[PDB]
């Protein structure tokens, strides 16, 4: 018979993005008090990643939950707070993300 | 309320 292979169900990664004059190449969703992006999770998510853009080249994938940006935690953050964090993250945007499978 | 597409 066959056996289920080793499966990674969850990841927490640290990704470093190099912003271009155009920007990061993502779109974020969610926030405390907002219509949650996934389920009831009012956290911040990556809803879009531009192909071969900075975030793309850095390992970001659609659906990543955004937990922290350059040492600024986003727990319980509203959408605009996360927006202001990223707008000012600067050239090098080091984000910690959470990632499921499937 | 629904803010799902703030592009950056």
């Amino acid at each position: 018979l066959l056996i289920e292979p080793a499966r990674i169900e969850e990841e927490e990664l640290t990704l470093t993005i190099l912003r271009q004059t155009g920007g990061l190449g993502i779109s974020i969703a969610g926030g405390k008090g907002s219509t949650p992006y996934k389920g009831d999770d009012e956290g911040i998510f990556i809803s879009r990643v531009s192909e071969e853009g900075p975030a793309a080249r850095a390992g970001v994938r659609v659906g990543d939950k955004l937990l922290e940006v350059n040492g600024v935690a986003l727990q319980g953050a509203e959408h605009h707070e996360a927006v202001e964090a990223l707008r000012g993250a600067g050239t090098a945007v080091q984000m910690r993300v959470w990632r499921e499978r499937m | 309320q629904e803010e799902w597409e703030t592009v950056m």
